[PDB]
């Protein structure tokens, strides 16, 4: 877990009336977008979305918008075939999603490789762990994975994987090293409001973090509390960094019985923080 | 299509303090499909320069977006976030709290 | 750097 992992997420979607389905797809280093190319912008090419990418040269855009631009094809291809496997008219809107890419150590070696594909939000079809054999959701599902086996498909990933995606995830790391390999630890404090004159709220926060992953837990005489708690999704702020919170409802003159445990990579030690009374 | 709502969360970048030029945010989350419109209102009226994230999604296939503009809080003016997606009767606004 | 397939279901 001084690990990294490069995404791809490609979303197709169509459109009956209204023109042929859009591509969007964007690119993440670990949590941090580094590319996107939409096939509805005036004039579509993959485009850079973080500092550290802006160096690489014309070739690498140019030959990157050419993929997508072949990928965005052949999904409508796909989304048609899709159609027709399920029988479903013409007339409605449907999502092809695609996901992608491969996990790395601290050393650079591959721990994991990921490629699979969800149709209106439902997982179809999954390159399993192997990188060598698929798992299918439906019969639907089974034509395609036919298709792909003729094709063989499965060793192309495989070979993409093991190899390209390792190799560019480890440039990427080292041109964007002073973020990509940085942890922000929370700033963490915890409020306190009347809710009546015999309850009030503790709210745990964690602010200015990154990566996303975190743990904000509330213990009750050192017990884990989920009875009587809220936990709102971690959420960005849209300066590369992260929010969350945790809030209890306890009994007014309880609240030294608190605590508010927090846990992520940017700190040395986890945290134990209580509310301090002005 | 099982379809799913999205969450929606109102939140300023940096702690509020009134005055201060800031960021307000509207995070939509772990919603499908992914058409959707959001707005940002100052005292219940659009906003005009708003902008967003690229379309992403989660481990669960939900999408997610993030809107965002620019703005200086007051201890008067009141914000929010309108949501409309297929998924709601009518659009939904969740106001700008600042401890929230 | 994007997977260089192009692959249909």
């Amino acid at each position: 877990m001084g690990s990294h992992s490069m995404r791809y997420f490609y979303t197709s979607v169509s459109r009956p009336g209204r023109g042929e389905p859009r591509f969007i797809s964007v690119g993440y280093v670990d949590d941090t977008q580094f590319v996107r190319f939409d096939s509805d912008a005036a004039s579509p090419r993959e485009e850079p979305r973080a500092p550290w990418i802006e160096q690489e040269g014309p070739e690498y855009w140019d030959r990157n918008t050419q993929i997508y631009k072949a990928q965005a094809q052949t999904d409508r291809e796909s989304l048609r075939n899709l159609r027709g496997y399920y029988n479903q008219s013409e007339a409605g809107s449907h999502t092809l999603q695609s996901m992608y890419g491969c996990d790395v150590g601290p050393d650079g070696r591959l721990l994991r490789g990921h490629n699979q594909y969800a149709y209106d939000g439902k997982d179809y079809i999954a390159l399993n762990e192997d990188l060598r054999s698929w798992t299918a959701a439906d019969t639907a599902a089974q034509i395609s994975q036919r298709k792909l086996e003729a094709a063989r498909v499965a060793e192309q990933d495989r070979a993409y994987l093991e190899g390209e995606c390792v190799e560019w995830l480890r440039r990427y790391l080292e041109n964007g090293k002073d973020k990509l390999e940085r942890a922000d630890p929370p700033k963490t404090h915890v409020t306190h409001h009347p809710i009546s004159d015999h309850e009030a709220t503790l709210r745990c926060w964690a602010l200015g973090f990154y990566p996303a992953e975190i743990t904000l837990t509330w213990q009750r005489d050192g017990e884990d509390q989920t009875q009587d708690t809220e936990l709102v999704e971690t959420r960005p702020a849209g300066d590369r960094t992260f929010q969350k919170w945790t809030a209890v409802v306890v009994p007014s003159g309880e609240e030294q019985r608190y605590t508010c445990h927090v846990q992520h990579e940017g700190l040395p030690k986890p945290l134990t923080l209580r509310w301090e009374p002005s | 299509m099982i379809q799913r709502t999205p969450k929606i969360q109102v939140y300023s970048r940096h702690p509020a303090e009134n005055g201060k030029s800031n960021f307000l945010n509207c995070y939509v989350s772990g919603f499908h499909p992914s058409d959707i419109e959001v707005d940002l209102l100052k005292n219940g009226e659009r906003i005009e320069k708003v902008e967003h994230s690229d379309l992403s999604f989660s481990k669960d296939w939900s999408f997610y977006l993030l809107y965002y503009t620019e703005f200086t809080p007051t201890e008067k003016d009141e914000y929010a976030c309108r949501v409309n997606h297929v998924t709601l009767s009518q659009p939904k606004i969740v106001k700008w709290d600042r401890d929230m | 750097t994007p997977q260089d397939l192009n692959t249909m279901l």
